């Protein structure tokens, strides 16, 4: 992959998914796919969710925070 | 010569890329895939400063590209 | 893989093409491929309104991705041959 | 087996729902998987808003199969 | 020592989980199940749009459209 | 997982619903990799209204948003 | 194929019924087309990248 997720883990980032959502949490997990495990999940649609998985499909961009 | 290589070899380039949302990105080149999701350094996007970012493919419009490109790559 | 060697069949015939965004433009099949993609020669307007900004340009790629409707007519076309061979897939 | 059922009436009138509130009706001479379609003798019908426009085809009319919902008979 | 998101659907089995399409509807039910494509089994799941319909037994919810997945 | 399912519930009352919010109830003919469905089924739930009542119905796999069960 | 074109003169038209003139320089398999000297008249760019995606329509001229 291009973009090593490894540094991220631990550190909070800003995730634009298709469709207009946006979410900032806590880098956890991820895999190959680029499906990912976020801590502490905020969804700007203020939504407050926790440990979340988001689809790496539609996975539209991704910042640090 | 293909958009992919094109890019492939504008690596260190600035550009910026439109997305399929309407967001303006400005952007140095870090790197590309077969899928052209994008990695780029020293970023602003317009509806913030950010170092890195990454970019599906399939969310891009369109990139202009800086005039020097030709020349840079080839 | 069957609608390629039918549209194959429709070399050098006349249709009228209508894609997605409200835009018909007729024309001559010159070309067509495993995407669809038609290539048309000899452009012209079918409607008024819909067609789209041109002129001087005579040959389009278009996209198949783009095009809804293809309209031909029932002499370009053996019937028979084509219900037998989509039973065949 | 969706795909088999659909052999079934080849040749025999079909009604078919389309995106952007549009419906056509005609003879059923072709499909494919993507359920690309050719039909002859076909009426369409576009719901705009409440109006309902009309539009014939009778010689053959192909159908992109990625715009297409619902395939029945009328 | 990396936790895969897979790994991390596959123990919320048997829990309630909200799924969270990339449109304004929502889900939340038993999950069951899931594939590789994350198809997913829901069961007896609320449908909302952000209360559509209460639904008994077992839906398979088409992992095309899943934007998000909560545990809870 | 998903498969199994599938064919459980091949026969059995289903509810499909479409990516435009469209629900059709009938009984589940077939169903493939796709997500291709053979229904013949009615296009309303009940209290909306009862849109269309159509004997044999294919939904196009990629428009599916759910199959489900009553 | 879209090799009868390259070095030539293009109109193309997006999905979103916009309309370019440009120099068609690349195109791939999946019709990202690569471009130079475009324009929307104002002038857009001397050499931009563009997607398959967003392409309706190409045209000789």
């Amino acid at each position: 992959s291009i973009l090593d997720l490894s540094k991220y883990i631990d550190k909070t980032i800003r995730v634009k998914f298709q469709g207009g959502r946006e979410a900032s949490g806590i880098l956890k997990g991820f895999d190959p796919l680029l499906n990912l495990v976020l801590d502490g999940t905020i969804e700007y649609m203020t939504r407050q969710l926790g440990l979340v998985v988001c689809r790496g499909t539609s996975v539209v961009l991704i910042c640090p925070q | 010569m293909l958009p992919l290589s094109l890019l492939k070899t504008a690596q260190n380039h600035p550009m910026l890329v439109e997305l399929k949302n309407g967001e303006t990105y400005n952007g140095h080149l870090v790197s590309c895939d077969n899928w052209m999701n994008i990695n780029l350094r020293e970023v602003i996007c317009t509806s913030w400063r950010m170092p890195e970012c990454y970019i599906r493919g399939s969310t891009i419009k369109y990139l202009r590209i800086p005039d020097e490109i030709i020349d840079m790559v080839k | 893989m069957l609608f390629y060697s039918f549209f194959k069949s429709l070399v050098g015939k006349d249709v009228v093409v209508e894609l997605k965004n409200d835009l018909s433009i007729c024309g001559t099949l010159h070309s067509v491929d495993q995407y669809l993609n038609i290539k048309l020669t000899d452009i012209s307007v079918t409607d008024p309104e819909k067609y789209p900004h041109m002129l001087s340009v005579k040959n389009c790629f278009i996209r198949g991705s783009v095009v809804r409707y293809v309209q031909l007519p029932a002499d370009e076309v053996d019937t028979q041959l084509l219900q037998d061979a989509a039973r065949k897939e | 087996e969706p795909l088999d059922l659909i052999r079934l009436s080849l040749d025999e009138r079909i009604y078919v729902k389309m995106r952007n509130d549009r419906e056509l009706r005609g003879r059923l001479h072709a499909y494919d998987q993507h359920l690309n379609m050719i039909l002859g003798d076909v009426e369409e019908t576009v719901t705009t808003i409440i109006y309902k426009s009309t539009k014939r085809n009778i010689p053959m009319l192909f159908v992109r199969g990625d715009g297409v919902v619902l395939v029945a008979p009328p | 020592s990396q936790l895969l998101p897979l790994e991390l659907v596959d123990k919320c089995i048997g829990s309630r989980i909200h799924i969270v399409m990339k449109s304004d509807k929502e889900i939340v039910g038993t999950l069951l199940g899931f594939d590789d494509f994350v198809n997913m089994v829901l069961e007896d799941v609320t449908e909302f749009e952000i209360r559509r319909i209460t639904k008994l037994d077992q839906i398979l919810l088409n992992g095309n459209n899943i934007t998000m997945l909560v545990p809870g | 997982t998903p498969s199994d399912f599938l064919k459980q519930i091949i026969g059995r009352p289903v509810v499909v619903k479409l990516n435009s919010g469209v629900d059709y109830r009938g009984v589940l003919a077939c169903l493939d990799g796709y997500m291709n469905i053979a229904l013949e089924q009615t296009e309303e739930y009940v209290n909306g209204q009862l849109k269309n009542k159509y004997g044999d119905a294919f939904i196009r796999g990629n428009n599916v948003l759910y199959i489900s069960t009553q | 194929a879209l090799e009868n074109y390259i070095n030539r003169t293009v109109a193309v038209i997006t999905s979103d019924g916009r309309m370019i003139v440009g120099t068609l320089k690349g195109f791939d398999q999946t019709i990202n087309l690569i471009l130079d000297e475009s324009h929307e008249e104002q002038v857009v760019l001397g050499l931009y990248i563009v997607r398959g995606d967003n392409v309706a329509v190409i045209g000789e001229i």
